[PDB]
Order: C-alpha cells, then structure tokens, then sequence
C-alpha cells in the first residue's frame, strides 16, 4: 500500500468524461492519458472527411462505437457544389470493415454512397449495426437498401432523408416489414419512393414496439390510416400527403392520430385538413410547415392554439402576423426557421413578407430562443438591437435579407450587428447575408470585434472593400469555418484574411475580385493547407475551398475541380 | 447486522440491508465466510468508515431533492481521499457510489486545459514536441 | 448577378406545388 496517484484511477474516470472537448484536453496532458482516451473513444465527427486518411482514424481511436462523416461542402445543400466533387465513403468502409470492428453506428452526410460500399458495411456489421444514417448522400440504389436491411437484422435506427438514389423496387421495405423487430426511427422524409408499399409500412408499425419516431414520402395520408392505430408509441410523424378532391369535403376528419404524437409535420396541408390536429395541438412541441399548403391568416389560427410549441419551420408566409400571433402564445419556442417561399408571383401572400415588425416582435416574446434563422425582406438597425437585447441563450443566429424589395428602410447596419453580437453572447454559429450597401467596412470589423465565441459565420454581401476584411480578420478569436459568397474582396485580400486568423480551418467562397495569374491566393500557402478551385453543378462564378488536412492532396478530384500547387 | 474487518483489523457493526449495497459483500452471503465477520483487507479503516457512511444515507430513501445536496457535501473532500473512494467502491460493488466518486474526479477535469490539468494533479508531461503537435493537429484539424 | 440560391429541399417543393 503506496499512496493513491490519479494514475491508479484514471482508466476509470476517463469513461465519466463525455464532453468531445474535454476528452480533447484530457488526451494532451502526457502519454498515458493520451493511450487512455484512445482506447475509451466511443464516438468521433469528422466534419470533413477530406481532413485525415481512414488509417490515421482508426488507428487513434480503435474501438469507435459511433462515426460520423461529412463530405461536400455546405454549399452543395445549396446546388452549388458539382455532383461528382466527391465525398466517396468507400475508404472509410473498407476501414471500417477491418478495423473498427467495434461500430454500431454509422451517420454519412453530404457523401457519395455506392451499392457496393454498403453490401460491403452491411455485411462486414451485420447484425451489430444498430444505426444508420444516409443523410443528404447519393449514389447508390435500393439494391444497397436491401443489402443493409436483410444482413443488419437488428436495426434499430435507419435514415435516407433528401438522399437520392435509384428506385428500381420496394423489396427493401417489405424484408424490413418481414422480419424486423428493433426498428425505433425510421426516416426517409425527402425522398421520392414511388414503388412502397403503405401496407408494408403499417406491417413495421404493428411489429416493432419502440417505434417512436418516422417520416416519410408522398404517402396519401388515407393508406396510412392502418399505420397510425398500428403505431401505438409514436411520438413524431413528418410527411405523407394530403390530397383534398372537392367529391369529399371531409375526406380527412376521421384520422387516428396516434395519442403520443408531439412532433410532427404532414406535407400540402391545406386550410381544410389543418383542423385534423386541433384535438390535440396542446400536446404539439414541434411543428414542421415547411411543406405545407397554408397561407398568413391559417398560420396565426394554428400558431394560436400550441402554446407548447418548442420548435417551429415555416416559410416566410408565416408572415409579420404569423410571427406576432407566436409572440404571445408561444413563449418556450426554442428553435425557429423561416425558409424562404415561393418570391415568384407576389410573395405567398400580401402579408408575406417578414420585417422589422415581426423580428421585433418575436425578441419581445419569445426570449428563449436558442436558434433563429429568417429569411427577411426588409430590416432596421432597431431590430437587431431588440434580438441583441431580449434572446440572449441565442445560440445559432442566421439572418439573409431578399433582394424582392428595392428600398430597404435604414441600410447600413453597423450599429444593429453590433448591439446584437453584444447582447448574444453565447452566440456559436452566425450567418448574416445582405445586399451590397448593407454593412460598411467599419460593421463588418465590428463582427470581427464583437464574436468571441463564434466557430462558424457565412457572410453574405458584407463590407465595401477590403479594408473590412482586413479589419474583420484581426477578430475572430475563435471562427473554425468561414464561408462567404458574393463579396467584392480580393484574393490577395483574402489570402491575407486567412493568415491572420488564429483559428480557421475551413474557408469557402464564391465571388472575389479574381486575376488571371491566379497567384495572389498563393500567399496563403501554408504546409498542411489544401486549396481547391470550382465550378458549380446540382453562370457559376469560381469558388475558393480551403481546409487543413493531415493527409495531403486529394486523390479523387473531377476534372472541374483544380488544386492549387505553388508555381504552375 | 453483518461484521466487516477492515484492512488494519478493526470490526465494524453494520446494518443487514446497509452492507448490501456492496454486490461484493452480497455474493458473499451466499458461499457466507460472514461465521468470522467479512474479511476485507484492501480497504483503510478511515475510508471503511466514509463508505458506509455514504450506504447508511442513501438507504434511508426508503421514506430525491435533499439527496444530490448530502452528497455535493459529502464529496468537499481532498483528491487523496477522494481517489481512494474510488478504489474502494469498485472493491466493494457499489454502482452508486462509483458513479459518484468517479464523476467528482471527472468534473475536477471538466473545462481545465492540458497544462491547468497537469497542474492540479502534478503530471510531468512526457510529450516529445511532435507527438503533442501531432495529437493537437488531430485534435482540432481532423477529429471531433 | 449573384441571385440567392435556393435550399435544394424546398427547390424539389416549390416545383411540386405548381
Ligand atoms: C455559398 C453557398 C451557401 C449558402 C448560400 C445560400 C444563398 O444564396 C443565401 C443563403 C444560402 C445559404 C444558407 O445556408 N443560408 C442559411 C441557412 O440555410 O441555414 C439561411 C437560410 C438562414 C436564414
């Protein structure tokens, strides 16, 4: 018996340790703790897989329980980022195929995934693969579907949502229907499966117990009905439509529901179905009007009836209105979006159209906001001021201004930015996209100045010339990711920027003062440093993608793809 | 009531359901040594002591607020001892009470950085400059 | 001319709803 040391405990406590920073520190202070974490890592993210080899991966953490990869930048979300860019996962599953033999759980978002790749994860995992998410990926077909659900006979959670592939049958539904027990979410919530059978979706419902959560295609609503009684657990449902013909004025009014359902979006809904969830709208914490068919004056009606409404996404038609009606009724929201809507005949309607108003309104109520992102179609300085002021657990704040509206109110917003990344301070994620007279050199350096804390920014129209950037780089304590796209810098001035910057590691960019040289971006050339240069898919000015990479240059570039290599 | 000896001979009279928190002492009732008391000689005395101490508590939750509260109190105790709690309820088998010591080591850690850990612990850092450059190049480049 | 690109998702719906 000698003196107890941390060194006698330390195999122990690290699995208490679950925060991915800390784990990060933990694995720095000395030799022994470093081979501690890596033998006790249980999940790792890569946000871009173009960062470091498979190899590298498994060989600082050999008993991964949970991966998840990124490939193509966020742009491509956006059809911008050519198809064939690349994100391949294949590497990653002969990877994981032969040394993480360890992994239950697999999430790929924004990659290419072949047929073969996922026979080849499918039965290299089998029936250890508990999770698997296909999210935003193409590539592959219902061949691969099949492969995964008839090899990976305990699946409790798979996802394809707004990942494309090819149809060519439904046999993967009906061989999850079959004989699949341990499902509890399933999602393919974007996605066109013309060839499944609702029955098959019902027979999955009536047969796995912890069916908690599932979207969906462009199901009629009606075929499903033997699904909802069947889906007894189910708290979040999204998707499915609603088709009204006039020969039935209450085609929908007799819907079971099942009674746990709270979160929850049914696409093309109209005015007339809308009433299908009053019975219930008490119990709604999360609601999903992206997709559907209702305009201003039906959203304050429903808007109205939720009080515990936590998160809320909808289009812009929400309107100044919509957003003033959520103001009071609303007062736990936490999340809300507004994508923006159909900017082709008028807006949606006349009341359409979100604004200072609305903005100023919703800081007033809703204070516990944690994520806010709006598509606005005008603003004041004011505005910000009241969000900077009231919301201050702002977390993710993302605001991009329509260019429908000729004259914007007060412009240059250099005052409201401010008085907004000062009163938000627990601000992580920040998008702020404008038109060209929106923020002045000296705004912009007030970003720069006033985001501690901010990893991520997209920066819309920003600055008037250079000088901004430059005063905006020597800011930014913390910024990871920077993406800006239709800015007048230079490239010498950005390549200057990203110097400067303590801690970027990811740059893209669409729309700079180029030179047929070309060499001006080279003065940011560090070692470990990959700059890449685009074209543009699903005119398209050049992008710029920089990030660091352990592992060098890019094997699989297209061919509209150049990578820059000092002198040429 | 079951007699347990401590690691420096010293009988202690505990509670027939307090000494079944530890699944050590209970898979010991079975193959029952308890004719001659509970032998268990890799726990001190003073820590013994501050074990069943913690077991006598939570087992009056037979009559949850003021629980996590005699517990934070419990736990202003210093790293030498606290790290021997440890030990010993991973000796013994007490799920609670590791869950509790170990989480106390755990947030001693929770938001210091490398050097303020090593610091708080006395760790001489035996990184050779491209291994540390290499981990933190992983660390903030690549993974996580 | 950069004109605000359209999230993908909403894209595929815009459409639909003509
Ligand atoms: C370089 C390409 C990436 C982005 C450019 C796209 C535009 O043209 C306008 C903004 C859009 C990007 C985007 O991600 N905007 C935020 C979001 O979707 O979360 C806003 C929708 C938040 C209100």
């Amino acid at each position: 018996s000698c003196v107890a040391t941390v060194d006698d405990v330390i195999e122990q406590v690290m699995t208490y340790i679950t925060d991915p920073k800390d784990r990060d520190s933990a694995s720095l202070v000395c030799r022994r703790w470093f081979k501690i974490d890596s033998e006790t890592r249980e999940h790792v993210t890569m946000a871009l897989c173009y960062t470091a080899t498979p190899d590298r991966l498994s060989r600082r953490f050999p008993n991964l329980r949970s991966l998840k990869l990124k490939g193509k930048p966020r742009a491509a979300m956006f059809n911008l980022i050519p198809e064939n860019w690349g994100g391949y996962v294949t590497p990653w599953v002969t990877e994981i195929s032969n040394n993480l033999r360890q992994l239950k759980s697999v999430h790929f978002r924004r990659m290419i995934v072949s047929d073969l790749d996922l026979d080849r994860l499918a039965k290299a995992r089998a029936d250890d693969l508990e999770t698997l998410k296909l999210d935003k990926c193409s590539g592959f077909t219902t061949d691969g579907l099949l492969s995964i659900v008839t090899h990976c006979r305990k699946i409790k959670t798979l996802l394809m949502e707004e990942s494309s592939f090819s149809e060519k049958d439904g046999k993967w539904l009906h061989e999850l229907a079959q004989h699949n027990t341990s499902l509890e979410v399933l999602n393919f919530y974007m996605t066109e499966f013309a060839k499944i059978s609702p029955k098959d979706l019902e027979t999955i419902a009536r047969n796995c117990r912890s069916l908690v959560s599932v979207k969906v295609g462009d199901f009629e609503i009606l075929e499903l009905v033997g699904f909802f009684k069947a889906a007894a657990n189910l708290e979040e449902f999204c998707g499915g439509s609603l088709n009204e013909d006039i020969g039935m004025p209450e085609k929908y009014m007799n819907l079971v529901f099942p009674r746990k359902l709270c979160r929850l979006g049914l696409s093309y809904m109209g005015p007339n179905e809308m009433p299908i969830l009053f019975p219930f709208a008490a119990q709604i914490r999360k609601l999903d009007l992206l997709y559907a068919l209702l305009e201003t004056e039906d959203h304050c009606t429903l808007i109205q009836k939720c009080p515990n409404l936590e998160v809320l996404e909808t289009r812009n038609v929400i309107g100044d209105r919509g957003l003033e009606v959520l103001a009071q009724y609303c007062k736990q929201l936490k999340r809300l979006r507004i994508e923006r809507g159909a900017d082709e005949q008028g807006m949606e309607d006349e009341e359409g159209l979100v604004s200072q108003r609305g903005l100023i309104a919703l800081a007033q109520g809703c204070q516990e906001l944690e994520y806010m992102a709006v598509y606005v179609s005008d603003i004041t300085n004011e505005s910000l001021e009241s969000i900077g002021t009231y919301l201050k657990n702002l977390c993710d704040f993302r605001l991009v201004l329509l260019d429908r509206e000729e004259r914007i109110t007060d412009l240059p917003l250099d005052n409201g930015v401010r008085s907004l990344l000062i009163g938000c301070k627990k601000l992580r994620r920040f998008a702020f996209y404008l038109r060209q007279g929106g923020l002045t050199d000296l705004g912009l350096s007030y970003i720069g100045q006033y985001s501690p804390n901010v990893r991520w920014m997209l920066l819309g129209y920003v600055g008037e010339s250079d000088e901004g950037l430059m005063e905006f780089s020597r800011g930014c304590p913390n910024l990871q990711k920077l993406e800006m796209r239709g800015c007048c810098f230079s490239e010498r001035a950005i390549a200057a920027a990203v110097t400067k910057l303590p801690s970027l590691r990811y740059l893209w960019v669409q729309g700079y003062r180029a030179s047929m040289t070309g060499q001006d971006l080279m003065q940011m050339a560090r070692p470990y440093w990959n700059i890449e240069l685009i074209p543009s898919r699903r005119e398209h000015p050049a992008h710029i993608l920089a990030y660091y990479s352990l592992a060098g240059q890019r094997t699989d570039c297209p061919t509209t793809v150049r990578v820059l290599k000092e002198p040429i | 009531k079951i007699v347990l000896k401590s690691s420096d001979g010293e009988s202690f009279e505990v509670e027939e359901a307090v000494a079944l928190e530890s699944q050590t002492i209970a898979h010991m009732v079975e193959d029952d040594c308890v004719d001659n008391g509970v032998p268990l000689p890799n726990v001190t005395s003073k820590i013994l002591a501050k074990v069943i101490e913690y077991c006598k508590r939570h087992v009056e939750a037979a009559a949850d607020d003021d629980l996590k509260a005699w517990d934070a109190d419990f736990m202003k105790i210093d790293q030498a001892t606290l790290f021997e709690l440890i030990l010993a309820a991973n000796y013994l088998n007490i799920k609670n009470l590791l869950d509790l010591t170990c989480q106390t080591v755990a947030d001693m850690i929770k938001g210091k950085t490398p050097e303020e850990i090593r610091t708080t612990f006395n760790i001489k850092n035996d990184f050779t400059p491209e291994e540390e450059e290499e981990v933190r190049r992983e660390n903030q480049w690549a993974f996580e | 001319e950069l004109p605000i690109a359209r999230r993908a998702s909403l894209h595929r719906f815009l459409e639909k709803r003509k």
